[PDB]
């Protein structure tokens, strides 16, 4: 039952698990009467669904992954744990390859979870182990991670992942899971249909939605006093404590540099201390001012694309975007630095046609070089369409949560007074009214 | 689960019109194709006519014209609006929710084709 997976968690991995979700995808796993889809975050509680039921399964679960350095990290922790786990790829001494197919040919092999590269999975070399697998009915899951890389409307398109498909098909037997982090329902409907997934698949994917963050959208076009605003804005986000003065750390998102050092500037001259981080500075200044930011010796950050969140904190109680991101997913990874401890936090957009326009240019051009380096992609398509999708989120009225869900393929979202339109849609319709007179200025 | 009912048959009289509506129950994100079907007892199920995610609809050469499907949006309902009856067209009519991507906000959701319970329609 629920007995098995309990003692299976703790006598082997040592664990309750991190999420419901997680503990309820893993158990429909198990009961193995479905195909199973699972879209998580990079939180590997992803790789436990799948591992956890093989070990109950009386038979071998293979593990489709791209390339290498993924399955060996992953086997490593396995093999840690003293578990029967094998890797077959490319970069394996013949000797090492022919003991494992041995193995697999095997009445009662060894190996309990095979991890493959598609290549292998494909290579006629394969095949036979692989039927005779099949035939003496030995094959209790087929897994795919990194499913993603099926789709050209994802980030990460392997022709090699097509085959699939058919493979999939040859392994009638056995329920077939599929995973990733980064799904747009575009993608998903690749998979099921690409990975020709038996109906009912069974879906785990955790909501891009969180309640404790408030977005919202304000237009530079409709704003007297540029930096008084932002001053305004961090100001309320911090200060949650007045007692205390100054509680929590924030960012400021530009795309150029001279708009940071700037910016960073008339912000702490207005009395809201900010220094800037680019890579126009030198390395040292970058992980000085870092460490300040992380030390809440300055409680604001004024930076470009070049954080990638090495180091995140869990008090950003407020991340203000000056210029539109690349794209919706490049505002939701961004932006969702804020309010990782759970208690409230400020998310703000601040639009302006002259920078849709500018970065629309920008995104035009960087295609273009990539189209005459290579050629015409379904990818080119999705660079543009990712961008406009977040022009939409701003210039159009709707719960700016629901809007982000749509994109990214959620429920309609539990708001609950947690967006500028949710909690006054008139001042909104206002707004946007308002970008219309000022349209000509 | 997820539940499709139909309502909106009866008994009309040649060159007559009748509005069929199959209900979705469930926490739908999206229906891949809705297909309407019609069955006369002891002969084949024909099919009738179809609408995509996104509004593309298509229609049976048969009922082309005389038929016509739509999707309020808002409702989470599709109606078969049949106008200029003939007593050919007296069958059982149901749909296909083919695609049927179903999801709740904790996550947990699944993916299947669903079929409805079908409404007798009748045309003297
Ligand atoms: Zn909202």
């Amino acid at each position: 039952p629920e007995r098995r997976v309990r003692s299976t968690l703790k006598k082997v991995f040592g664990f309750s698990f991190k999420t419901p979700l997680q503990e309820s995808a893993t158990m429909a796993v198990v009961k193995g009467n479905k195909d199973v889809f699972v879209c998580m975050p990079t939180g590997a509680g992803k790789s436990l669904c799948y591992q956890l039921p093989a070990l109950l399964a009386k038979g071998i679960t293979i593990v489709v992954s791209p390339l290498i350095a993924l399955i060996q990290d992953q086997v490593d922790h396995l093999l840690t744990l003293k578990v029967r786990v094998s890797s077959l790829n490319s970069k394996l001494s013949a000797q090492e390859r022919k003991e494992l197919l041995a193995d697999l040919e095997r009445e009662k092999p060894q190996t309990k979870i095979l991890y493959i590269t598609p290549e292998m999975a494909a290579s006629s070399s394969f095949q036979p182990t692989l039927n005779s697998l099949v035939s003496r009915h030995l094959l209790s899951y087929l897994v795919v991670d990194e499913a993603h890389c099926v789709s050209q409307w994802g980030h990460d398109f392997r022709p090699d992942y097509l085959r699939l498909g058919a493979l999939r098909s040859r392994l009638g037997h056995a329920p077939c899971v599929a995973l990733t982090a980064t799904a747009t329902p575009q993608v998903q409907e690749d998979v099921f249909a690409a990975l020709h997934l038996k109906k009912p698949v069974a879906i785990f994917k955790t909501p891009c939605f969180r309640a404790n963050l408030f977005y919202d959208v304000q237009f530079k076009e409709l704003i007297s006093d540029p930096y008084g605003n932002l001053k305004d804005f961090c100001l309320k986000a911090l200060g949650q404590e007045a007692d205390k003065g100054l509680s929590g750390c924030g960012i400021v998102y530009c795309r150029t540099r001279e708009a940071c050092e700037q910016l960073a500037i008339e912000l702490s001259c207005r009395g809201v201390n900010a220094k800037a981080y680019h890579a126009g500075l030198k390395a040292s200044e970058r992980t000085l001012v870092q460490n300040d930011w992380m030390e809440e010796k300055v409680p604001v950050i004024v930076a470009t694309i070049s954080f990638g969140m090495g180091v995140d904190k869990a008090n950003v109680r407020f991340v203000a975007h000056w210029n539109i991101a690349k794209s919706m997913a490049g505002y939701y990874q961004e932006s969702g630095r804020a309010g990782r401890d759970g208690k409230p936090s400020w998310c703000r957009l601040y639009y302006s046609r002259n920078d849709r326009d500018q970065v629309s240019f920008l995104i035009r051009k960087e295609v273009a070089k990539l189209q005459e380096k290579r050629g015409n992609k379904a990818s080119d398509k999705a660079t543009i369409m990712a961008f406009d999708a977040l022009v939409t989120f701003c210039e159009e009225l709707g719960c700016r949560h629901a809007a982000i869900a749509k994109y990214f393929g959620d429920a309609l979202p539990a708001c609950a007074k947690g967006c500028d339109h949710c909690q006054n849609p008139t001042a909104v319709r206002r707004r946007l009214e308002a970008l219309e007179r000022s349209s000509s200025w | 689960q997820v539940q499709l009912v139909e309502n909106g048959g009866g008994n009309v009289q040649a060159g007559g019109s009748l509005r069929l509506s199959c209900a979705a129950s469930g926490s739908i994100f999206s229906i891949n194709r809705m297909t309407w079907y019609r069955q006369a007892p002891g002969k084949e199920r024909e099919w009738v006519a179809a609408i995509t995610s996104g509004g593309s609809t298509n229609y049976a050469d048969s009922v082309k014209g005389r038929f016509t499907i739509s999707r309020d949006s808002a409702k989470g309902t599709v109606y078969l609006q049949m106008n200029s009856l003939k007593p050919e067209d007296t069958a059982v009519y149901y749909c296909e929710a083919y695609g049927t991507y179903t999801l709740a906000p904790t996550g947990e959701g699944e993916y299947d084709d669903y079929w409805g319970q079908g409404t007798q329609v009748t045309v003297s």
